[PDB]
């Protein structure tokens, strides 16, 4: 109701999509659709 | 004393899971090599 | 190529660049920390 | 000395590091201002003379 | 008192029912100069060797245009990107022949229309009022100083600039697609996004203060008559406004502060027109829209085509064809 | 409490860095503080590009921007901008970053620790805004640094190596400067050189002697102008015509920038001098010019008559005339004749180009430096496949020229906007309705109808 | 290899949210 | 003013939250990561699988060319992959 | 109370997520043409329809994954599941397209929701309905590009696919095809919506520079009351400002914000109007005038023409992939190509 401050959760949670999104990032140049 | 399970409940999970299911499917995706 | 000294560097040379932006980044956490007042 | 150049190299690294993190933190607590008013001069000296020994034995290795 | 402060307080005054200012200075003879030569010359210019080939372009109403298919043509490719004005000439005839007009229009033109701006700023100086209006037009400026200015300049000529009329318009943005796949630039996406939200929003604005009007009239008159100008009051319910929309979708997602509200439909198109701008711009540049062609492969390595190898289909048909006599070697580099 | 929040210093937390206006202490924290942002990128990215940097390839085949700023400075680099010792890119590289550390210190030292307001600490450094005779002399002792700094750039020249010229002989060299041009004849010419085509302002600064010879009188004016800033204060007609605010000065240094920024973005397109093919990879113009010559040569190998050849059009398929009579390449690139490069100007008579040098004189190495540079045409896409856009994927590149202009482009318009936003609102905020209009004496309301 | 390159990230870009984080523990002035 | 729902800032906060929410999320994540990693998306959906676009020795597509005998062709086009 | 009366109690609740009546017709629509979609573009293809890869699961991109037409061979068939061409085969469905068609159909129940849901929300709030009536634009755009236009062409083949770059595979056919610009209602089309961006900036950049002070703080966003009685801008500074700059300026507060709605609305409208005229390739294509004279003048050349050639190259160049069951061969001497390129 409150014991997590909300901060944390932000830049946790950032950082979760920021990941995800370079992931996606890396496989444009890797394997499928890297036109190699 | 609010519910828990409520129609925003509902709605909310309506997306998010395929959400994140779909996501890990897309992430497995990026390993795939022709 | 870095000198051959430095070799055991390269994959903390490749990142550095990159730190500026999170300067940025860090800006938006403390304002979170402090709520944006 | 190919090992010792190095060594002093990571000693500027983890040391940076350590004064990475601590510099702030201790400019903005209140509490030990004259408690670490020693640290962070030992390890600005520290820091310095790290740049100058890694400075000198590049001139025979690199 | 002296004369040179009666001319000063004249420029100024804000009882002109047109205001002049300081930029007024600059922006009227420029402005004037650039529609009278555009309005003669689209009637009645000769045609126009754009591309320098000796292939004239007829662009004018009496050499057999219509209102749609009328241009002034840009100014020949072997003047590339120098100055061109009338004096440059051994005759208006030669002047007429290479383009003229068009270097003559642009330059009074992005000139009369950068002190348009700055007039914005000068009137609402002397209003007392807040002085960004002239930053919200700064966006279409930029757009224009893009297609007649910066485009030409990465290019090395002003006969690839953006003619001045509704066919060569489209001439325009079809061999743009081709040379730099404008479509598939992210710079662009955004400018779509711009003027699609910019369209949404203000629908939805105008719905929306429409839709809680306070009955203050009948149903035999207009309901506009219950405004009136200068009036104290709000003639809306915006609480009424948000009740409906928050319910629409849900409660934040609705806007129920004005000032919030306003300065979000200034930004939205504003913001996006600036990245399209800004994409003329860098295109201009060949930092072009993203390449997939052949980026699927099977196991073997066979192309598996995808939609933008369609696109990049249509781009080459477009290549090939455009300004078919001109290039005499492989690659069109600029 | 002490600022720091919407509710004493009237700014929200997305304008919070308006809360330092009056606050020197602070704010000088963050300046110095940025700089080290600053020098850290000079550093972190002088590494990158040595790391990833393979003496094999083109400079301009490898994505490196800063690099070939060291090398045109004379270092590193052989006959031919061919690279003979990584070295000096290595130092350049560690200095600027380990000196991100002592700027980095010491901005956030005064940011966090030091005295808020200086203005109290020592009458020397604290400032007030609207102090005409204190802002006049910071900006002189920061004038004298700037023409110290050019001064440098002539030392390295003169005194300390030289300079890569792209124009020496035998293909490019690095090379020492002793006869600077002094002519203000010349050096103020170019200012009064319109911009438009085959003139180009200072763009068209073709060779080191000129250069260097500019670095001389902007040291020297600069200078010059720091000590005149320094012991006088503005005149009754300056001070009438500007705001004196913080806010003001800030819209002033915008404009400023906005207007650098722009002629960077020409110069990195068009100038190939200081900003030499070898390193940058060839310009818009060099390329198309390429491409005629490249076919020329070919064509003329296997019996064309190239200075007889009509083409389709009516126009010389490789030769024509410019609208001044010069003689130029064909085609499209017509409109590029203005352009000029150390690979072609031997071929160039004084009515042009040389019907018997192109006939006889054409070296192999102008054939290999003309197919390079029309296959390295600054043309790729935003994911950096390289050539026209209908071209399929297998070649990696785009030209540093295109970086470099179109990201300082960008860079150069959001200032000019920058510049509007602070400028009418310093306007606004010295007249005092920055914050709207008041409804007890609203002006409009005093004025006349205008109809 | 990569690894090596996502450490270093890893550990770099925690390093800023720590700084604050001993802040509020210890009620630094934020 | 509120419905009458759990506020979000209270619920993502709370712990009993993240208790659900650190298994169910990342669980989701992986059977979606199994979805693909098992190979089975090609079989539900029908999508090709890089070695399944064309047979060895051909170049032109199974386009399917008839409506009511479509299912028919897309089978016959499958078994010419073997 | 009878059960009727129950049930509607309950879907009229105040609540977070509001539901009604026309929610019956809108979650389930909607929810289904969203979920269509992306589980499409994620794990579907378009190798037997169009010869192409879609998805993400083949390698490609948000921009070029689609949910992507039903081969030409289909007609305007439904594409049910149950149907004749799928036989309840899930995966043959997919397969042949019916992606596509269960999109396009529950998408254009999900409208009629919505729009629905606007004239519910605003009966039972107390408001005009002027939103529900702008949102008829959207639904004729969407009406006559998805499903007049192709039920006119040989099938859903030719309509749009559900994809980014897909999208601008259709905009670039219509202009080698349809010479779509040349078309009077695009042009109405193109006026109202930068009309509509245009008048959405400057009133709202307007009113932002137009603020009474009505706080202390330089945030002005703070000095809104919602229920505050007096505009928070001065319409009489704003007019005057407009009448020197521009000559003229608006006065009416109401007919501001109607023909704020009227603009866009109506540029939506007048280009679904010639989408539909499209649909029967019934397009202003040529002015008959100007290929008389360039028939018999090889002098005579302008932009309209110039954009003809450019158009023949579109419909030669990209035709032979693009509707891949023509089997169309055209031999390299056929292509038409200018000089070098
Ligand atoms: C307040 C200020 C008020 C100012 C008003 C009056 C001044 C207006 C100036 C007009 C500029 C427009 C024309 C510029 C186009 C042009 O040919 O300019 C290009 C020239 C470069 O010129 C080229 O320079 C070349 C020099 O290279 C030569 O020399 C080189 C030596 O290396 C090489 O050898 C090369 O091969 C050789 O050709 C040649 O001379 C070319 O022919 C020549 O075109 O750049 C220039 O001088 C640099 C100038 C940059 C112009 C700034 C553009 C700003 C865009 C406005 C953005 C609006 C933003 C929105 C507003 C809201
Ligand atoms: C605004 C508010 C919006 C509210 C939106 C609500 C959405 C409702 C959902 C719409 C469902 C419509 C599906 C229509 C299916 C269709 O048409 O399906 C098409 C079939 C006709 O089938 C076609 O028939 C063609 C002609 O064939 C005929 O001709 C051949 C000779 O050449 C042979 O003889 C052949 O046997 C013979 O059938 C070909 O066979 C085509 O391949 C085949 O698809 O008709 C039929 O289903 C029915 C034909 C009767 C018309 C039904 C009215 C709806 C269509 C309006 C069209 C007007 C606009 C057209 C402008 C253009
Ligand atoms: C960072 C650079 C810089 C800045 C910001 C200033 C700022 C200032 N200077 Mg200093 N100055 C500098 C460098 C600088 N100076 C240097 C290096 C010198 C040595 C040359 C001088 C010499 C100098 C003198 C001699 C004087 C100033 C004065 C002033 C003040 C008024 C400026 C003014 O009216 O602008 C310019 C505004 C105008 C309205 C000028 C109009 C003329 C046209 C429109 C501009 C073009 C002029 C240009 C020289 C020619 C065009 C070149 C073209 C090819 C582009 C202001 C505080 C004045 C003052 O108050 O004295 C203390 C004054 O008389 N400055
Ligand atoms: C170049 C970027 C930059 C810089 C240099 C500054 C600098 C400053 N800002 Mg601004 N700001 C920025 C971007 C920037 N800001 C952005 C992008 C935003 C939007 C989110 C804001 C929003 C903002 C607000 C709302 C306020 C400021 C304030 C301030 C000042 C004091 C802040 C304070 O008390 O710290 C408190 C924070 C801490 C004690 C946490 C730790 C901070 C340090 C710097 C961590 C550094 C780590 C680093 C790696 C150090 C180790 C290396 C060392 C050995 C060299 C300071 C001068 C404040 C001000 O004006 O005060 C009156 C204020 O109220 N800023
Ligand atoms: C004006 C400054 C400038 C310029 C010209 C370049 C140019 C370049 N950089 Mg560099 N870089 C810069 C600043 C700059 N960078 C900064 C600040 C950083 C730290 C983040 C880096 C970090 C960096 C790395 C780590 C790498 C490069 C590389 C490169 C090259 C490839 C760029 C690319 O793929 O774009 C990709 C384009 C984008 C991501 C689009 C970004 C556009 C933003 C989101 C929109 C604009 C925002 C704002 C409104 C303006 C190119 C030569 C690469 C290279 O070849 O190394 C040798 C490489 O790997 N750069
Ligand atoms: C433009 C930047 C700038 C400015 C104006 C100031 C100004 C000030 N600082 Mg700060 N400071 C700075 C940068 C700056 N500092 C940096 C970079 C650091 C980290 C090294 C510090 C660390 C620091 C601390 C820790 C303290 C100050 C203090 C002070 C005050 C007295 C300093 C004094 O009297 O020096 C006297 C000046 C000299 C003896 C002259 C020598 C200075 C250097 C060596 C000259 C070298 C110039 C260099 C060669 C030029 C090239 C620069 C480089 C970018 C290439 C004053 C308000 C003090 C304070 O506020 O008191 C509480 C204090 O305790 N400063
Ligand atoms: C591309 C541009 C564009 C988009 C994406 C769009 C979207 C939207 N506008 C809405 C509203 C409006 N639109 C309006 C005016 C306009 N809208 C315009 C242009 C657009 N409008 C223009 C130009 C105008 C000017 C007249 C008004 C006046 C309103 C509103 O009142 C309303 C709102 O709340 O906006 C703030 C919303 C309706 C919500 C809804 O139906 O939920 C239900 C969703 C359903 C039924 C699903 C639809 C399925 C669609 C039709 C097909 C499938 C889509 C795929 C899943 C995704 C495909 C993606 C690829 C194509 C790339 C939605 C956000
Ligand atoms: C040089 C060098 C060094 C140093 C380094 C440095 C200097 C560091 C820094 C670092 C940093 C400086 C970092 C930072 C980080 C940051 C981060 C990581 C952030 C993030 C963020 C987020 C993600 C957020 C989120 C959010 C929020 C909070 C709110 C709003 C919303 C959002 C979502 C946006 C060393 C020692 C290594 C050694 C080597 C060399
Ligand atoms: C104030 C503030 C801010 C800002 C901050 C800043 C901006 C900072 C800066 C800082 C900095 C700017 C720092 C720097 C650092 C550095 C360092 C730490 C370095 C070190 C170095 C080293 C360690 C090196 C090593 C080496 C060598 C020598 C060789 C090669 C290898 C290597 C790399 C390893 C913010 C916004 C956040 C918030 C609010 C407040
Ligand atoms: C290094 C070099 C060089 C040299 C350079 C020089 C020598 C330069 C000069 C520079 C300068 C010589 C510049 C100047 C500038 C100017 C300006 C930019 C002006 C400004 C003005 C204004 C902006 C104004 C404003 C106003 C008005 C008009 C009215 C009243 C108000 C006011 C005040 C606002 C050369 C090229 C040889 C070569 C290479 C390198
Ligand atoms: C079809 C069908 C169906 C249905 C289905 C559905 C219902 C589906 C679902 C699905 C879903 C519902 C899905 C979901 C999706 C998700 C996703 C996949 C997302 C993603 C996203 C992202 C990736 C984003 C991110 C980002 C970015 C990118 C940038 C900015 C920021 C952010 C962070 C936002 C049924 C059963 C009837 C059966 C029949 C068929
Ligand atoms: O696109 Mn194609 O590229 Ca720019 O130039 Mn070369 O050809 Mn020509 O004259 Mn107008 O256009
Ligand atoms: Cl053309
Ligand atoms: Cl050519
Ligand atoms: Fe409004």
């Amino acid at each position: 109701g409150g014991r997590i401050p909300l901060w944390i959760v932000a830049t946790v949670a950032g950082m979760g999509v920021i990941v995800i999104v370079g992931l996606f990032f890396y496989g444009a140049y890797a394997g499928l659709g890297s036109s190699l | 004393s609010y519910p828990i399970f409520t129609v925003r409940w509902v709605a909310v999970h309506t997306l998010a899971v395929p959400t994140i299911f779909f996501l890990g499917a897309i992430a497995a995706m990026q390993f795939i090599q022709r | 190529k870095l000198p051959e000294a430095y070799a055991i560097f390269d994959p903390l040379v490749d990142v550095l660049p990159v730190i500026p932006v999170l300067f940025l980044a860090l800006a938006f956490v403390w304002q979170a920390a402090v709520g944006f007042r | 000395m190919t090992i010792l150049f190095q060594l002093a190299l990571a000693a500027l690294v983890i040391l940076s590091f350590v004064m990475v993190i601590g510099v702030p933190v201790a400019y903005a607590s209140p509490q030990d201002w004259d408690r670490s008013k020693q640290l962070i001069f030992l390890g600005s000296g520290l820091w310095i003379a790290l740049v100058l020994v890694v400075g000198v034995l590049n001139f025979f290795v690199v | 008192a002296n004369l040179w402060e009666r001319f000063c307080n004249w420029v100024t005054s804000t009882d002109n029912r047109l205001y002049v200012g300081w930029f007024g200075v600059i922006m009227i003879p420029t402005l004037l100069a650039a529609t009278i030569c555009f309005v003669i010359a689209f009637i009645a210019a000769p045609p126009v060797d754009i591309d320098g080939i000796r292939e004239p372009v007829s662009g004018s109403l009496l050499y057999g245009n219509n209102i749609i298919t009328g241009a002034v043509v840009p100014s020949s490719n072997a003047i590339g990107l120098h100055f061109y004005p009338i004096w440059e000439a051994a005759s208006l005839d030669e002047w007429l022949y290479n383009g003229g007009p068009y270097q003559l229009i642009i330059f009074h033109f992005l000139l009369g229309a950068s002190c348009y701006m700055g007039r914005q700023w000068e009137l609402s100086y002397r209003l007392g009022m807040r002085p960004w209006i002239c930053v919200a037009y700064s966006a279409p400026l930029a757009s224009a100083f893009a297609v007649f200015l910066i485009y030409p300049i990465g290019q090395g000529s002003f006969s690839d600039g953006m003619p001045l009329g509704i066919s060569g318009t489209f001439n325009f943005m079809i061999v743009f697609q081709a040379e730099h796949n404008i479509l598939m630039h992210p710079f662009h996406q955004l400018g779509v996004a711009g003027v699609f939200g910019g369209a949404l929003f203000c629908a939805m604005h105008g719905s929306l203060v429409t839709s809680s009007l306070i009955r203050e009239t009948t149903e035999t008159e207009s309901a506009n008559y219950g405004y009136k100008f200068g009036q104290e009051e709000e003639t809306y319910n915006i609480v009424a406004a948000h009740g409906y929309f928050g319910r629409l979708i849900f409660q934040y997602a609705s806007f129920n502060n004005s000032r919030s509200l306003h300065f979000f439909l200034a930004a939205w198109p504003v913001v996006g027109v600036w990245f399209t701008a800004l994409g003329i711009s860098t295109m201009a540049f060949n930092l072009n829209g993203f390449n997939f062609n052949h980026s699927v492969i099977d196991a073997k390595g066979n192309v598996i085509n995808t939609w933008a190898d369609i696109i990049n289909r249509a781009n080459l048909g477009m290549e090939v064809m455009h300004e078919r006599n001109a290039h005499n070697f492989p690659l069109d580099l600029a | 409490a002490t600022n720091r929040d919407q509710e004493s210093s009237g700014f929200a937390w997305w304008a919070g860095n308006a809360r330092l206006i009056n606050l020197s202490g602070k704010l000088l924290g963050a300046h110095v503080a940025h700089a080290g942002l600053i020098v850290f990128w000079a550093g972190a990215m002088t590494l990158f590009e040595l790391a990833h940097f393979i003496p094999e390839k083109p400079m301009y085949e490898q994505g490196l921007i800063l690099i070939p700023h060291i090398a045109t400075l004379g270092w590193g680099v052989g006959p031919g901008g061919e690279v003979v010792d990584t070295f000096p890119f290595f130092v350049v590289g560690v200095v600027h970053l380990i000196s991100s550390a002592v700027l980095g210190f010491g901005g956030v030292y005064h940011a966090i620790r030091g005295p808020e307001t200086l203005e109290e600490y020592s009458s020397f450094f604290g400032y007030d805004w609207k102090d005409k005779n204190k802002m006049t002399t910071i900006l002189g002792f920061h004038l004298i640094v700037l023409g110290i700094g050019a001064l440098l750039l002539v030392a390295k020249a003169m005194f300390f190596g030289g300079l890569y010229d792209t124009w020496a002989p035998g293909g490019g060299d690095v090379r020492v400067i002793t006869n600077p041009t002094l002519d203000p004849r010349v050096i103020f010419g170019y200012l009064l050189k319109s911009p438009f085509g085959g003139e180009g302002w200072i763009v068209s600064v073709n060779n080191l002697e000129d250069v260097v010879g500019g670095h001389i009188w902007i040291g020297l004016i600069c200078i010059a102008g720091g000590i005149w800033h320094i012991l006088t204060t503005p005149f009754g007609w300056a001070r009438r015509a500007f705001i004196w605010s913080g806010e003001a000065y800030l819209s002033y240094s915008l404009g400023a920038l906005s207007m650098m920024g722009f002629i960077a973005t020409c110069f990195v397109w068009f100038n190939n001098t200081v900003y030499p093919s070898e390193f940058y990879g060839p310009t818009g113009p060099e390329a198309s010019q390429a491409q005629a010559m490249t076919f020329l040569i070919r064509d003329q190998k296997l019996g064309a008559n190239v200075g007889s050849a009509q083409g389709p059009t009516g126009l010389g398929k490789y030769l024509m005339r410019s609208p001044t009579g010069e003689i130029i390449f064909g085609g499209e690139t017509m409109r590029f004749w203005d352009f000029r490069g150390p690979w072609l100007e031997p071929l160039r008579g004084p009515n042009g180009l040389d019907l018997n040098k192109i006939k006889n004189d054409i070296q192999p190495w102008q054939e290999r430096r003309a197919a390079e540079y029309m296959t390295h045409a600054p043309l790729g896409s935003l994911n950096s496949v390289g050539g026209v856009a209908t071209e399929i994927n297998s070649v990696n590149f785009v030209s540093p020229r295109s970086w470099l202009a179109t990201s300082h482009f960008v860079l150069a318009f959001f200032f000019l906007v920058g510049h509007l936003w602070h400028a009418g609102r310093a306007r606004a905020a010295a007249a005092g309705f920055e914050k709207g209009i008041d409804r007890e004496s609203e002006p409009v309301l005093s004025m006349p109808s205008l109809d | 290899e990569v690894i090596a390159q996502l450490t270093m990230i890893a550990m770099i870009g925690i390093a800023g949210p720590m700084i604050i984080f001993l802040l509020a523990v210890r009620r630094g002035n934020l | 003013g509120t419905t009458g729902e759990r506020p979000f800032s209270d619920i993502i906060t709370s712990v009993r939250y993240w208790v659900i929410h650190s298994i169910t999320i990342p669980a989701l994540f992986i059977a979606g990561w199994l979805f693909v990693s098992t190979g089975l998306a090609y079989d539900v959906f029908g999508t090709p699988r890089p070695d399944s676009y064309y047979a060895q020795e051909q170049r032109s597509i199974p386009l399917v060319t008839d409506r009511f005998e479509a299912k028919q062709q897309v089978e016959t086009f499958l078994e010419q992959l073997k | 109370r009878g059960w009727f009366d129950i049930l509607d109690d309950w879907l009229k609740r105040d609540r977070f997520v509001f539901v009604g009546w026309s929610g019956i017709l809108l979650f389930p629509c909607a929810y289904l043409a969203l979920g269509g979609w992306l589980t499409g573009t994620t794990f579907v293809t378009s190798w037997y329809t169009h010869g192409l890869a879609s998805s993400y699961l083949e390698g490609c991109n948000f921009l070029t994954v689609a949910v992507s037409t039903p081969a030409n061979s289909m007609g305007h068939s439904l594409l049910l599941l149950w149907g004749p061409e799928a036989q309840g085969d899930f995966t043959r469905w997919c397969q042949l397209g019916g992606l596509w068609t269960f999109i396009a159909l529950h998408g254009a129940f999900g409208l009629i929701g919505f729009m629905l849901r606007q004239f519910e929300i605003a009966r039972l709030v107390g408001v005009r309905p002027y939103n529900a009536i702008a949102f008829s634009a959207p639904i004729a755009v969407f009406v006559s590009v998805f499903l007049i236009y192709p039920l006119g062409q040989s099938s859903w083949f030719f309509a749009p696919s559900f994809g980014v770059a897909a999208i601008f595979r259709f905009l670039l056919f219509f202009q080698g095809f349809h010479n779509w610009t040349l078309n009077p209602f695009h042009m109405m089309g193109v006026a109202g919506v930068l009309g509509g961006a245009l008048l959405c900036a400057i009133h709202g950049a307007t009113v932002e520079n137009t603020l009474f002070q009505d706080g202390e703080g330089a945030s002005t966003f703070r000095a809104f009351n919602p229920t505050q009685a007096e505009e928070t801008y001065s319409m009489v500074t704003a007019n005057r400002f407009w009448s020197q700059i521009f000559g003229i300026a608006f006065s009416n507060k109401r007919w501001l914000h109607f023909f704020m709605l009227f603009v866009p609305v109506t540029g939506l409208w007048m280009s679904a109007i010639g989408v539909v005229g499209l649909a029967l390739n019934l397009r202003s294509y040529d002015f008959i005038s100007q290929e008389i004279r360039a028939a018999e003048d090889p002098e005579f050349e302008t932009f309209y023409t110039k954009n003809l050639l450019l158009n023949e190259g579109i419909r030669a160049w990209m035709a032979p992939q693009d509707q891949p069951h023509e089997n169309f061969v055209f031999p390299e001497e056929v292509l038409p190509r200018g000089n070098a390129l």
